[PDB]
């Protein structure tokens, strides 16, 4: 018996990857993924100070 | 006017008994056939929202 | 790194390979905060209570 | 190794998440110290 225990969600990520990448376009409706965190919209220079 | 629609756009982040609030991560993580399950759930609570 | 849940199938066919999280198929495009893998052997009627 | 007491105070806040928040008054649930101790 072997078990794999995932978890998922949280700020950072690893262990993953066996896609490709590609360039970054800013103000562009377009699609996204980020690490699995899919979407679309339009993204900018942000001021968040993080 | 501004609780009742506050409320409303609250509602968005509830499980309803399901394993997430986001559409797409669950269409990312599971098989179509096994999604209607999870999606119901969610379809049923806005609904009644 | 990297993973590819798809080497292991050359290891051998399985005898239950029952996913609970998220569905087998596609487990090569998703990324995880951390796995953990863990192992033993046991008899063959108590796989149901795993 | 000579004991005594005092009290606690408002100290032992820590982020619970790593996540950004800006100019909200989020309510949480976790492990604490408790106040005036």
């Amino acid at each position: 018996v072997v078990v794999l225990s995932f978890e998922l969600l949280h700020a950072p990520a690893t262990v993953c990857g066996p896609k490709k990448s590609t360039n970054l376009v800013k103000n562009k409706c377009v699609n996204f993924n980020f690490n699995g965190l899919t979407g679309t919209g339009v993204l900018t220079k942000s001021n968040k100070k993080f | 006017n501004a609780q009742a629609l506050n409320t409303l756009v609250k509602q968005l982040s509830s499980k309803f008994g399901a394993i997430s609030s986001v559409l797409n991560d669950i269409l990312s993580r599971l098989d179509p056939p096994e999604a209607e399950v999870q999606i119901d759930r969610l379809i049923t609570g806005r609904l009644q929202s | 790194c990297v993973a590819d849940y798809s080497v292991l199938y050359n290891f051998a066919p399985f005898f239950a390979f029952k996913c609970y999280g998220v569905s087998p198929t596609k487990l090569n495009d998703l990324c995880f905060t951390n796995v953990y893998a863990d192992s033993f052997v046991i008899k063959g009627n108590e796989v149901s209570q795993i | 190794t000579t004991q005594s007491y005092t009290n606690s105070f408002t100290r032992g806040v820590y982020y619970p998440d790593k996540v950004f928040r800006s100019s909200v008054l989020h309510l949480t649930q976790d492990l604490f110290l408790p106040f005036f101790s």
